[PDB]
């Protein structure tokens, strides 16, 4: 049996209202001692409350065992650390997980909106392409949109370690070459703590 | 600054194929900006995008007619060519090569054309052409039948070998399957600058050979 | 649904201003970049506005490009002569996947009604006829407009043929031009007498003749 | 608990140019001291193979070997799909260890490059983002690489393939340059290796026209 | 380094070519794109080339630029009367951080170059001279070409500032007309022997005078 802690959705832990969690699962744990403990502590500290679904049955002789935790912004966000205690029989010494926030000076992302290049043009379909760069730590919620309602064919790079020690990605939408010719504007909505009031927005749109 | 010279057999037989080729100058094709192609129009009809090629290879070809067409580009010679096979009567205009659009990557619009190339889906033979001293303000000029790819740069040369600052190139007419075209210059009275009076030079150019006739 | 149409021809008159459209479809003129070339009589065509309305430097500010819709159109403003040649559309066609032009419009500033077609005719060459051919060469020069019914007659009834003449062609005057050459076994430039080129020009049959001596 | 296997495979610059050398390796690692010898089996297709070269086993400072082993693999086996297996056995492991591996399965889709220029905003920094996005090609194992004037680049990087939604994979690589060698004139290459491509190589120049 | 310079002066006869320039550093005009704006006297500045050397619609084709190492330059072809006005060339400044425009290049048009400057001068008023004041008025009505300058003195000795100076203003005549006082106290002008007001208009100085004379 492995363990497996992760950390909170970059977009959970910037907007109050959401509610962010660090999650715990237990990978490869057959069907004879299934049954399992998780014990959770805040930089040595603990308080009990941490929702643990069940062991939900899985297709190689074995479950995946989830154990969530509600955890508070600021805390998450002021780097704190989160230990997860998974005890059970083929473990002797119940592996045990810790991870917190990336440590280092902050840094603000720059956003940069690049138009599809003239030759895609013969595509009936266009890229636009959302460049976010200079930011640290990597965290970070990127989404495009038109209309005030959200596009859904986009996709993400993960965040890419550059040279001079912060990350960039990018975003690339995917919108029908007619709607591009039309003059639609889209625009790249950007998350992350460096970023005044957590988030900053790029239009990009045929000018006329 | 920026140019494309066409270059190919003025002539082409049936179900054979066509081949021509372009030269860039003033602009590197490898610059990798632009991309380049071709355009004919037959003589009558208008405009016809043939395709267009990228100094790395790819290329994009007019659906109408690209089973049988071929382009291609050499960065070492700067030029790029077309090939065209099983040529008909249709394949028969003039030959274009252009730059794409005024815009990097263009594949709709070509803003810096070649100066043009005529292509004659003949059946005959190409042949040279032979020259015949035709007969205030009197002037002659000199026939000349035979040719067949018309392309006759015509002009003319006084007594002790001088520039004509007159000149004129009038319609070739094909009569059975080969051309043949005239071209008068005016002249004054007997005066000039370095024009004596025995008789005159009759310049005619031709792919297939530059025939040359005095007219008394 | 996958071809520009434009008007076959326009023609307008000096300081005037004209127009010509290029009505296309949504699979083309109506999702892409218009493009404008113009082509002065025998001559490559010359990029005259690309992306529906510009003006690549060089090109007249009296030429201006517009869309709306699936049509396109050219405006041309204080018309001159040097602007009679023939116009057209270009976009890509997202249907065919290739680029297309329209049929082409040939507008012809109306004007200059001086058309003095200085004809000429020329009597065979020894070198020919030692070789059994009399070509008579009937070298009529400009004319506005490019349009006349040569005629070839011995004497004075007019033979049916033998004589081949070409079409007119915008000269450096920018006066349309043609020829015309007379066959006839050379055993009849020596058995008749004189050869006559007439050229109505509508009306004025401006004609030379050549004597079989 | 003995020693366990990993079977990587070869870079995907040395698959798509033929003239190099592309190779798998089979990596043991945790030997203990009391039996060091580890014995590879190596298979084609089931079809085993003899020209494998075991590099020497390495000491390790947690009391333990790495013991390596290649295979030369033919420009043209692993881009045919082919499988290598690795058997590897050694006293402290009740049963060989078998691993597999082989170019993803999946027809092969040829990718389009884009050259993309900087934001005229970023035109006020002292350095520009040239970008360069690879897209539609499959399978995901693709080279890319930057260069001007002939010399290669220092200042660029370039992100992991991504999974698009039709299948199919997309990649950005971003190249950086003092934004005067940009504004002068410079042109720049973004050099993609895929094996749908045609020769297994394409080039896309971007510059300040 | 800075701050793009250009000749404080232009104007040149209709139809000549005259050339305005821009110099600076590389840290601007040399690493950036050069921007010329035309701004006609007493209206908001217009952009007239972009990007070293587009022009908008709507532009003459006259007009045209060119960078060039750290200095680049306007130039008008064909040069006009309704071409005079201020030019201004900008680009954005690397080591400011901040878009930089240039001194401005005044330039006029010329045409009947005929410069009257019928200068006149009005002393103090009955009533002014109550209020405690002294304000000492030169009306220098219409000349040509607009521009001049203004000096005042008393006696010999001028006195420095205090003598602010309106500038130079287009008539219907197109004739300029411009003016300058002089502030001082009753205590200064009923004291002193006379002031005095200077106008130059290209080279002559013209200029009158008044006196504490009381008629
Ligand atoms: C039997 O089945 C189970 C599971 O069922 C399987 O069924 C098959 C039919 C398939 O469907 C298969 O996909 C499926 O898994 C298997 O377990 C899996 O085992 C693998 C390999 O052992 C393991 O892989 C790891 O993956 C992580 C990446 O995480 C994600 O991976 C998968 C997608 O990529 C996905 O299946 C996982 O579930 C996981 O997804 C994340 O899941 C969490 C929890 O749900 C999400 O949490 C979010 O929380 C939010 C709170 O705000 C919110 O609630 C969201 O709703 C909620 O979803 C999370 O968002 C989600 N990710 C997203 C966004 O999609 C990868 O990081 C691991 O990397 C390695 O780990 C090794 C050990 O851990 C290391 O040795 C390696 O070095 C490597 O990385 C290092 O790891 C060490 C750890 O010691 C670190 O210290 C070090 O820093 C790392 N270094 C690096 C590289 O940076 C690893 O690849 C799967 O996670 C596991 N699936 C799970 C979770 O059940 C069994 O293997 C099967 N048996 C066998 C053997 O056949
Ligand atoms: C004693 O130390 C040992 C190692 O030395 C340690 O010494 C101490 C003192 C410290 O210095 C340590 O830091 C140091 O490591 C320990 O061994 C390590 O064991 C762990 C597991 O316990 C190994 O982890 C695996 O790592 C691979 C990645 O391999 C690379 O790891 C790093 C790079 O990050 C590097 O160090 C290592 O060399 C490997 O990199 C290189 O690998 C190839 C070797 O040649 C290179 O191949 C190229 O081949 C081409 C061919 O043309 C050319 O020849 C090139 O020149 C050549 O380089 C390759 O390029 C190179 N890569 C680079 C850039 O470094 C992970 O992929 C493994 O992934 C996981 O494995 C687990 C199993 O535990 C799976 O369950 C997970 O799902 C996951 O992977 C999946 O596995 C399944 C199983 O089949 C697959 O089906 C899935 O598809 C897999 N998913 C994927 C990714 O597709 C795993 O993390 C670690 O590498 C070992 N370190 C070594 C050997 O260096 C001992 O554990 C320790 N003893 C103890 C008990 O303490
Ligand atoms: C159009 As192709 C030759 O890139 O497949
Ligand atoms: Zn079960
Ligand atoms: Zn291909």
């Amino acid at each position: 049996p492995s363990v497996f802690l992760f950390p909170p959705k970059p977009k959970d832990t910037l907007m109050i209202s959401r509610t962010p969690e660090v999650t715990c699962v237990v990978v490869d744990v057959s069907h004879e001692e299934p049954e399992v403990k998780f014990n959770w502590y805040v930089d040595g500290v603990e308080v009990h409350n941490a929702k643990t679904k069940p062991r939900e049955e899985q297709y190689n002789s074995t479950y995946r065992v989830v154990s969530v935790l509600t955890v508070l912004h600021q805390d998450w966000l002021n780097g704190k650390e989160y230990k997860c205690k998974v005890s059970n029989k083929a473990l002797p010494a119940p592996i045990e997980k810790t991870i917190s926030k990336a440590k280092g000076q902050p840094r603000e992302p720059q956003v940069y909106t690049l138009p599809p290049s003239r030759d895609e043009l013969t595509k009936n379909q266009v890229s636009l392409t959302c460049l976010v760069k200079g930011f640290y730590p990597s965290d970070i919620a990127v989404e495009w949109e038109s209309n005030g309602q959200p596009e859904n064919n986009y996709k993400t790079t993960p965040p890419v370690l550059d040279s001079d020690g912060s990350f960039f990605l990018y975003s690339k939408l995917t919108v029908d070459k007619s709607r591009w010719q039309q003059g639609n504007v889209f625009s790249c909505s950007v998350m992350h703590e460096a970023l005044h009031n957590h988030y900053t927005q790029k239009s990009l749109s045929l000018s006329p | 600054q920026l140019q494309l010279q066409e270059s190919g057999p003025g002539l082409v037989k049936p179900s054979e194929t066509l081949s021509l080729t372009c030269t860039v100058s003033g602009g590197s094709i490898s610059r990798g900006s632009h991309y380049w192609g071709w355009i004919r129009q037959p003589p009558g009809k208008g405009l016809e995008w043939i395709g267009s090629i990228y100094y790395s290879g790819n290329t994009y070809f007019n659906p109408s007619l690209k089973s049988r067409v071929t382009i291609s580009v050499d960065t070492s010679k700067n030029q790029f060519s077309l090939k065209l096979s099983s040529v008909t009567a249709a394949d028969t205009a003039v030959y274009y090569c252009a730059r794409l659009g005024p815009d990097d990557y263009t594949l709709d619009g070509m803003d810096v054309w070649g100066q043009g190339t005529t292509v004659t889906v003949s059946s005959g033979s190409a042949s040279a052409p032979t020259l015949f001293p035709l007969v205030s303000s009197v002037a002659v000029g000199c026939l000349a039948q035979d040719f067949l790819p018309d392309s006759i740069t015509f002009s003319w040369k006084y007594k002790n070998n001088s520039d004509i600052s007159s000149t004129r190139g009038f319609p070739s007419v094909l009569r059975g399957g080969k051309y043949a075209a005239t071209s008068q210059v005016l002249l004054p009275s007997k005066d000039v600058m370095q024009g004596t009076d025995e008789h005159v030079v009759c310049k005619v150019q031709h792919p297939n050979g530059n025939k040359e006739k005095n007219v008394p | 649904q996958s071809v520009l149409t434009q008007p076959p021809s326009a023609s307008g008159t000096p300081g005037q201003r004209v127009t010509i459209s290029c009505s296309g479809s949504s699979s083309n003129i109506g999702s892409n970049y218009v493009y404008w070339y113009q082509q002065l009589p025998g001559t490559a065509p010359k990029l005259l506005i690309y992306r529906n309305n510009q003006r690549p430097s060089g090109v007249p500010d009296r030429f201006s490009g517009s869309k709306s819709g699936t049509s396109a159109s050219l405006a041309i403003s204080g018309l001159r002569s040097e602007d009679e040649a023939d116009y057209y559309c270009a976009t890509w066609d997202d249907s065919l996947s290739a680029v297309i032009f329209g049929g082409g419009t040939k507008l012809t500033v109306l004007g200059q009604p001086k058309a003095a077609p200085s004809v000429t005719l020329f009597p065979p060459s020894s070198e020919e006829l030692q070789a059994n051919k009399a070509t008579l060469v009937c070298l009529i020069s400009d004319f506005f407009p490019g349009a006349v019914t040569v005629a070839w007659k011995a004497d004075g009834a007019p033979v049916k043929a033998g004589v081949e003449t070409t079409k007119p062609s915008k000269q450096s005057n920018n006066k349309y031009a043609a020829s015309s050459y007379l066959s006839l076994t050379p055993e009849q430039w020596k058995s008749h007498r004189s050869y006559s080129c007439q050229v109505t020009h509508e009306g004025s049959t401006v004609e030379k003749t050549v004597a079989p001596t």
